[PDB]
């Protein structure tokens, strides 16, 4: 019944960063601790200095920035994995499916969420990062050499989009939880069961969408699409992991970032 | 086992 505030709290609960703690800071509201401008090499190194002093007294500066930069995304990834888990174990009836078919929804779903779940800490000229003290230029991701340069473009041109239909977090709460209760993926076995786990998911996202934004008549549908685009985003953004995989030295996978990416 | 699964498992 009341699946979607149970969702919201559930999303509420489980991450640490949303959309309306990301605007505070990027409207630029944030005057207390604001966050540091990453913007070349040297306010890289100014950061690193102040936010991880440890990782800078082990000789990291040792290596080069996009393999700096490769970590911090990298770690960023593997804790967002851990709140999705959390957030699926409390969509109602997900705790009850088949151990091997939770696997199955997270691995394919988790990368999905991850980048719609991105734009909100999205901007035109950057995204934030450090839990909110750092804002990393676009720009200086676009300066940075192959292939790394192209990896976070692409979610930059979606985010700026999906950002423009002006989703709030109990509209992306359902959207998430919509895209991990998924029944189309490959491997699953209670497939009958998990299609009904969506269509309520969805019914009440359609439902929320209508008395949330009552003059977009047609965001239903525009979400709908945005989750296939988000779909073929991962499907691109796995072919760039492989190149990291096979052609870049001193850029390790973390083992659970390779066990979701095993057969994708 | 696999990682997926300990945070499935996991308190
Ligand atoms: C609050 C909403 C969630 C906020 O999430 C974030 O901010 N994250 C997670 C997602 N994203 C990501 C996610 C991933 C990933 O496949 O795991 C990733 C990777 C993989 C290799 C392609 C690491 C196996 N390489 N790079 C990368 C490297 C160098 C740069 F110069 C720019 C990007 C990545 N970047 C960026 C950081």
């Amino acid at each position: 019944k009341s699946l979607a505030k149970r969702i919201y709290e559930a999303y509420l609960k489980n991450f640490n960063m949303n959309k309306v703690k990301a605007r505070v800071i990027l409207s630029g509201k944030a005057s207390n601790n604001p966050p540091f401008v990453i913007h070349d090499m040297e306010t890289l190194c100014m950061a690193e200095k102040t936010l991880v002093a440890k990782l800078v007294a082990n000789g990291i500066q040792n290596k080069e920035a996009e393999v700096r930069i490769f970590h911090c995304c990298q770690c960023t990834s593997v804790e967002t994995v851990t709140e999705l888990t959390e957030f699926a174990k409390a969509i109602p009836g997900f705790a009850n499916l088949d151990l091997n078919d939770q696997v199955t929804l997270l691995k394919y779903g988790v990368y999905e969420a991850i980048f719609a779940m991105l734009s909100s800490v999205m901007n035109k000229d950057g995204m934030l990062v450090a839990y909110g003290n750092g804002f990393i230029t676009r720009e200086f991701l676009k300066s940075l050499r192959k292939p790394f340069c192209d990896i976070m473009e692409p979610k930059f041109d979606f985010a700026m989009k999906f950002n423009a239909l002006e989703l709030d977090d109990s509209d992306i709460s359902l959207f998430v939880a919509a895209i991990i209760c998924c029944g189309d993926r490959p491997g699953l076995l209670n497939v009958g069961h998990i299609e009904k786990m969506q269509e309520g998911i969805v019914h009440v996202l359609r439902l929320h969408l209508q008395s949330n934004h009552p003059d977009d008549i047609f965001l239903f549908p525009k979400l709908l699409q945005k989750m296939a685009d988000l779909r073929q985003l991962v499907t691109e953004h796995a072919q760039l992991v492989q190149i990291i995989k096979k052609t870049e030295s001193d850029a390790a996978l973390h083992p659970l970032l390779q066990e979701i990416y095993r057969d994708m | 086992p696999s990682l997926l699964k300990k945070l499935l498992l996991a308190p």
